[PDB]
DNA sequence: TTTTCGGCTACTATAAAAAAATGTTTTTTTCGTTCGCGAAGTAACCCTTCG
DNA sequence: CGAAGGGTTACTTCGCGAACACATGCGAAAAAAACATTTTTTTATAGTAGCCGAAAA
C-alpha cells in the first residue's frame, strides 16, 4: 500500500482542517469517464458535494 | 458401487510391490511445535461417518407411552 | 503441589504405545492415529510469586566457607600425624567440604605451624583408623588390589571377546551378503 | 519389567519364525478379552508392534532381542529410545538425515545430540555409500549393503587388473613375442587362420583365479563382463561372442619400448592417422603457421 | 529485641615453559487497474488417390 | 466404394499506453582443520561477594 499518509500542510487553518476528514480511495490513477469519477445522488449530509 | 469398482480396479495389481511385508507402525510423530497443523477438529464431524453406526427397530405399536405418561406428569405439575 | 492444585502422570514412554490404550481393543488399531500424535503434558504444577531482585556486583564462581570447626583442626593435625599431604584422600576424609577450599586449608596450615607438623613427619603412624572411618563413613567396599585388578581383568576380557564375536558376526554377515548377491546374480540370468 | 507370565509366552511365541497364526493361537488358549488387554499392556511394555495390512495383526519381526530399558545408556530421556527404534527399521541401506528431519517434525540439534549419545555406545555403526547424495549413512551394523566389487575400487588396480588382461588376451588370441619386429609377424598368422582360431570362452576368470589379492577379487563373471565393457568400446572389436580381437593399436603401444628403436625400415606416409608417437613442434619455436591451428579459441 | 564496625574466606589480574583431554568457527554435496488491435496453437470441412 | 494426405477458415490466448508544463547465488544440514581452554605450582598484591561478634539502646 503506497501513498498512505501525507506531510502535514500548513497553509492555512483549512488546510489543516481539510485535509483531514478525507476520502481517499483506490481507483487513484485511471482515465475512466463517468466511472468512480461522476459523484452520486447518495451523498446528501454523506459527503461534500462540492 | 463406485468405491467397489475402484476397488476391483485396485485388486491384484502388481504396483504393491514388496513394501508390504516390512510395513512399520513406528511413525509415531511429537505434538505440533509451531509447524504445521494436525486435521484438529475442522474435519471430525466429516471424518466420524464409519467409526459406528446403531441399528434402530421401527416402532409399529406405540402409543401409550408419550400420550398417557405426558397426561400423568400434569399430576405432579400443578401449575 | 500436585496433590493441591489438581490420573495425572499423562506423558509418553520409550516405545509408540503412549497414552487409556496402546490402540483400539474392539477389532483393530484404531486409536494409532492418535497415538501417532509429547508437548501436551502436567506442568501447572509449580507457582510462586515474583520479584525484581538482582545479583550483580560478581556473580558465578566462588566459595561459601565458615569459621572453622577447632576439632576438626585436631582432627587434622592427627590425619597429618598418620596420613600426610595426601590431597585427595584428605578431600575424602572431610566429605561434606570440597577440594579447593581445603588446599586454602593446606597452605594456610603450612603458614603458621612448624612445631607440631614437624613432629607429625617425625611420627609416621600406620592408617588403619583412617581407612575405617573411610569404610564407615562413606560404605565403600575398598576390594584390595587382586580383587580389583582380575575384575578388570575380566572386564576388558569381556569386551575383548565381545569386540572379536562383533568381528566374526560381522564377516559371517559380509559372507551371507556376498553369497546373497551371487544368489540374485544367478537368479537375473 | 515383571508383568505375569506373559513375557514368557512372548518369548515362546517368538523364538521361531512367526506369523498372524501365533497370535491366533495366543488368542485362542484363554478368554479373549483378558488376553487383548493384556497382550495391549506388554505391548505398552516395550514389546513388538503391531502391523496394519489386508490381515489383521502382524509382528515385528521374528525375534526376541528386547533391548531398548528406556532409561538407561548415560542419563534419562524419552527421546533417545525414539530415535534408535526409528533406525533400527531402516532396512536395506539406511536412513536420511532428511528423512529423520522429516518424521517427528523435530529440530536437527536434538538429532546431533542423539547421534553424539548414541555414538557414546557403538549404535550409530554406519555405513558410507560411493557416492554423497544426502549423507545415505547410519544404519545398524555390520556394514552390509555395500550399494562395490569395481565401484569403490579406484584407482590403481583397476589399471593394474585391465593391464594384465590386457597382456593376456593380447598374448592368447595373438601369439607371444611376434609382435616386436616386422621380420614375419606371427607366421601367416595362427597357421593359415582357419579352425583353430580360438578365445576365451571363461578361460579369462580361469587365468584370473590363477592370481589374485584376496580383498574385492571374487567376480562371478559380472566384475569380468563390465571390463569387456570397458575394453570393448576403446580398443577391442569383439564380434559377437567372446573373440577379442586386441590389435590396431596394441603392437604400436606395446613395441615402443625397447621393441621399436631408432634407424627403422622405412619413413612413414604422411598424416597417418591411426599413430600416436614423434609430435613436437617447439622448443620454443611457435613464430609462424606451425601446428597451432586446431579449433583457435572460436 | 534492633542497628553499627572489625576478625576470617578468597579470586580476579601477569609473568614463567611444562604438556595432555576436550571443545570451537568456515567449507561442499540440493531444492519449495483498463481496451483495442495484431499474431500464433488446436478443430471442421473439401480435392484427390489407392486397395 | 471407403480410408487416408494436405489445406484452410474459425475459436482462443498472448504483447503495448494512455498530456503538458511545475517543485515534492542465496541461504542453511555438515565437515577437515587450525586453534584455545583449561589447567595446576605459586604469588606478590586490593577489594569485592558473603559471615559472624562487640557496640548501642
Amino acid at each position: 500500500r503506497a501513498g498512505v499518509t501525507h506531510v502535514l500542510s500548513r497553509l492555512s487553518y483549512i488546510s489543516a482542517l481539510g485535509m483531514m476528514t478525507r476520502i481517499s480511495s483506490q481507483f487513484e490513477k485511471s482515465r475512466k469517464v463517468s466511472g468512480p469519477r461522476a459523484l452520486q445522488p447518495s451523498q446528501f449530509g454523506m459527503l461534500c458535494t462540492a | 458401487a463406485n468405491v467397489t469398482r475402484k476397488q476391483e480396479d485396485a485388486r491384484r495389481n502388481p504396483n504393491p510391490s514388496s513394501q508390504r511385508a516390512q510395513v512399520v507402525t513406528m511413525s509415531v510423530k511429537s505434538v505440533n511445535d509451531p509447524s504445521q497443523n494436525r486435521l484438529t477438529g475442522s474435519l471430525l464431524a466429516h471424518k466420524v461417518a464409519d467409526e459406528e453406526a446403531n441399528i434402530e427397530l421401527t416402532w409399529a405399536e406405540g402409543t401409550f407411552e408419550q400420550f398417557k405418561d405426558t397426561i400423568v406428569k400434569e399430576a405432579e405439575d400443578k401449575t | 503441589e500436585e496433590r493441591d492444585k489438581l490420573e495425572s502422570d499423562r506423558k509418553a514412554h520409550t516405545a509408540i504405545q503412549l497414552k487409556g490404550t496402546m490402540a483400539i481393543d474392539e477389532e483393530t488399531m484404531v486409536v494409532d492415529r492418535h497415538k501417532n500424535a509429547e508437548n501436551e503434558y502436567k506442568e501447572k504444577v509449580d507457582e510462586n510469586p515474583f520479584a525484581n531482585l538482582y545479583n550483580y556486583g560478581s556473580y558465578g564462581r566462588g566459595s561459601y566457607t565458615d569459621p572453622w570447626t577447632v576439632e576438626e583442626m585436631i582432627k587434622f593435625y592427627k590425619a597429618l600425624s598418620m596420613w600426610g599431604t595426601d590431597f585427595n584422600l584428605i578431600s575424602q576424609l572431610y566429605p561434606y567440604r570440597s577440594r579447593k577450599q581445603v588446599k586454602a586449608k593446606f597452605v594456610n596450615e603450612e603458614k603458621k605451624r612448624p612445631i607440631l607438623i614437624e613432629l607429625a613427619l617425625r611420627s609416621k603412624l600406620p592408617p588403619n583408623f583412617d581407612e575405617y572411618c573411610c569404610e564407615i563413613k562413606k560404605n565403600i567396599g575398598t576390594v584390595a588390589d587382586f580383587n580389583e585388578k582380575l575384575i578388570e581383568l575380566q572386564n576388558e576380557h569381556k569386551h575383548h571377546m565381545k569386540e572379536i564375536e562383533e568381528a566374526k558376526n560381522t564377516a559371517k554377515e559380509e559372507d551371507q551378503t556376498a553369497q546373497r548377491l551371487n544368489d540374485a546374480n544367478l537368479n537375473k540370468k | 519389567l515383571s508383568d505375569n507370565a506373559k513375557t514368557l509366552h512372548s518369548q515362546m511365541m517368538s523364538k521361531g519364525i512367526g506369523a498372524l497364526f501365533t497370535q491366533q493361537e495366543l488368542q485362542k488358549q484363554m478368554g479373549i478379552g483378558s488376553l487383548t488387554d493384556l497382550m495391549s499392556i506388554v505391548q505398552e511394555l516395550l514389546d513388538k508392534n503391531l502391523i496394519k495390512l489386508v490381515k489383521q495383526n502382524d509382528e515385528l519381526k521374528f525375534q526376541g532381542v528386547l533391548e531398548s530399558e528406556a532409561q538407561k545408556k548415560a542419563t534419562m530421556s524419552a527421546e533417545e529410545a525414539l530415535v534408535y527404534s526409528y533406525i533400527e527399521a531402516s532396512g536395506r541401506e539406511g536412513i536420511w538425515s532428511k528423512t529423520i528431519k522429516a518424521r517427528t517434525n523435530l529440530h536437527q540439534h536434538v538429532v546431533l545430540k542423539c547421534l553424539k549419545s548414541l555414538e557414546s555406545q557403538r549404535y550409530v555403526k554406519s555405513v558410507k555409500s560411493v557416492k554423497f547424495p544426502t549423507r545415505k549413512i547410519y544404519m545398524l551394523y555390520s556394514l552390509q549393503p555395500s550399494v562395490f566389487t569395481d565401484g569403490e575400487l579406484d584407482i590403481e588396480f583397476i589399471n593394474s587388473l585391465l593391464t594384465i588382461v590386457w597382456r593376456f588376451i593380447s598374448e592368447n588370441t595373438f601369439p607371444n613375442g611376434f609382435k616386436n619386429f616386422e621380420n614375419g609377424p606371427k607366421k601367416n598368422v595362427f597357421y593359415a587362420p582357419n579352425v583353430k582360431n580360438y578365445s576365451t570362452t571363461q578361460e579369462i576368470l580361469e587365468f584370473i583365479t590363477a592370481a589374485q589379492v584376496a580383498n574385492v577379487e571374487l567376480t562371478p563373471s559380472n566384475i569380468r563382463s563390465l571390463c569387456e565393457v570397458l575394453v570393448y568400446d576403446d580398443k577391442l572389436e569383439k564380434v559377437t561372442h567372446d573373440c577379442y580381437r586386441v590389435t590396431l593399436e596394441s603392437i604400436l603401444q606395446m613395441n615402443q619400448g625397447e621393441g621399436e628403436p631408432e634407424a627403422g625400415n622405412k619413413a612413414l606416409e604422411d598424416e597417418e592417422e591411426f599413430s600416436i608417437f614423434n609430435y613436437f613442434k617447439m622448443f620454443p619455436a611457435s613464430k609462424h603457421d606451425k601446428e597451432v591451428v586446431y579449433f583457435d579459441e572460436w
